């Protein structure tokens, strides 16, 4: 059970990563004073990946 | 002798539960590192449902 839980933690995390990068690729060129661009960067936790 | 016939039958029975347990019961024992190794996903977890 531990296991599965695991599994499906580090799957759906790939999955939200995953999605939210493609979202990412509208506002690639975004012109706005001197911003240029707009990301959502997504990261895991050290602290939680271990 | 017969609890060791049982027994045999019984780490059977466990074997064969433990086949089906994860991640969707299938060849697992090497089935995993080949299926996350390569951005590839189980047959068998695509027809799960």
């Amino acid at each position: 059970s531990s296991k599965s839980v695991a599994n499906i933690i580090r799957k759906t995390i790939q999955r939200e990563q995953n999605r939210i990068r493609m979202l990412n690729q509208g506002l690639q060129a975004v012109s706005f004073g001197q911003v240029r661009g707009v990301r959502l960067n997504v990261n895991v936790r050290e602290s939680h990946a271990i | 002798v017969e609890r060791d016939e049982v027994a045999a039958q019984k780490r059977e029975l466990e074997k064969q539960i433990e086949r089906l347990s994860q991640p969707s019961g299938a060849e697992d024992s090497r089935m995993i590192a080949l299926a996350e190794r390569f951005g590839g996903v189980l047959l068998s977890e695509i027809y799960d449902d």
